[PDB]
């Protein structure tokens, strides 16, 4: 939330002091999380290694 | 055997007769303290340009004492004492003599000869190795490594 | 004491008869990588 | 290595005062030496380059007992130069042996701060096909001078 | 006749008329032992630049004494004595004369003449030996061995 550069706003209002936050889940649960994403979210590469003497 | 900072300072004083054992029957503890402090500082300075020669600095933070062991080999003491004498002569306001300057120069030159390295010129790295070196059968590749070559294979990064 | 011939002087040699006479027929190519560290033959 | 130790070395080397002289220099003179060391270091920020001297905090005068932060390796070099700068204060003139010692110490200090800027490629210089710019490396020309 | 450290020190002292048998004034043994110590350290330092000349050093813990034998031949006596004289005049705060300097230089040149040895550059190691050396039968090398 930038006042001098409104072009790059990505939230309705600034996070002031005393705001309410919460943690999604349970105290000590263990689970296997499912995923969703776009094509261009992350990128993976395997860089080749050079030969030796 | 053993080289002591006290005896180095005493040699430096005697070689110019600031406080000898024949002409004068006096040695001053203030002069001894100044000499040992000057030797410590000069060795700290020498640690960079001429290179380390085996001197041992005072561990911790307590001041050096003349009874401690320097650790210098006996073949460096003349150069060390001369270079110290030239540095501390201003305090007694005695100018040095050409014979003393020449002797210090010869001793320092001998130390310089003793502490030479003369490194060699390694290959560039893209310079090809000849076809007569039998690559694909010997360890050699088509080109020089240009860096320290692998010695083990367990540690391959360096 | 400066000029040296390349040819090495002859030495002393033993002789090889026991390996020639002993049996090299039955046990040959039988200790393979599959057989193991030992191999056994039958008895009458 | 407090600032005071450096000043004491400078005065002792030319004999103006020492832990031996029946006479001694007044306290006011020492303060001028600490103030002179700070002008020295302010100037040395330019030509010799930064060494690691910790200047006084904002709005305090330097104190003779305050820490300096220069390692003892550079102590002889810093001290000899200060002596030459404030020698003329007491209406004296240096000696050739002192000059040679200061010069040698200055070379010893300078040998520890080399640069060798090692200038890089122009930026429009072609990269040959031996580097395989089509497959292994994206750039077809040298990247440049790493701006700012 | 066997040369001794005490004899060398006495020769060095006599040659510039500081102390001698005919003199009516003589120097304390402190000066003599300081001189023999100076000889010991100088000759131990001589192990690098001029080389080895056969000098015998103190066996570890034991200090050098004048009565022991150095082991040097009679030839090097003047060289050693003149160098010790040049290193010791400063102790009594004197100045060597040009004739003394010339004599010391001449004797030191004689010492270098005795010690001098020049090396020979061996073949590189990839240099062909040539068909005329019979490398098929007489010599097993097709190329020179090189340095050993």
């Amino acid at each position: 939330y930038d006042t001098t550069n409104p072009q790059y706003n990505s939230v309705s209002r600034q996070v002031e002091a005393g705001d309410a936050v919460s943690v999604v889940g349970t105290a000590s649960q263990t689970m296997k999380p499912n995923l969703f994403y776009n094509k261009f979210f992350c990128g993976l590469g395997s860089i080749p290694l050079p030969k030796l003497h | 055997t053993v080289l002591t900072k006290g005896e180095i300072v005493l040699f430096a004083l005697r070689k110019f007769a600031i406080a000898s054992n024949a002409s004068l029957t006096d040695v001053e503890p203030q002069s001894i303290e100044d000499g040992v402090n000057d030797l410590e500082d000069m060795m700290s300075e020498w640690m960079i340009n001429p290179g380390d020669i085996g001197y041992a600095f005072a561990t911790g933070d307590e001041q050096p004492l003349p009874d401690d062991e320097s650790g210098l080999p006996r073949k460096y003491k003349h150069a060390v004492g001369y270079q110290l004498l030239l540095r501390m002569l201003s305090d007694y306001s005695l100018e040095p003599t050409p014979q003393v300057l020449s002797n210090a120069q010869r001793s320092y030159d001998a130390l310089m000869t003793d502490t030479l390295v003369v490194p060699s010129m390694r290959r560039r790295g893209d310079f090809p190795v000849g076809q007569g070196n039998k690559y694909d059968v010997f360890t050699s590749d088509r080109y020089y490594p240009g860096d320290l070559p692998l010695i083990d294979g367990d540690i391959p990064n360096a | 004491s400066q000029i040296v011939l390349k040819k090495f002087l002859p030495g002393f040699m033993s002789d090889l008869v026991l390996a020639k006479t002993v049996d090299r027929q039955l046990l040959a190519g039988e200790i393979n990588s599959s057989t193991g560290d030992s191999v056994s033959f039958k008895r009458p």
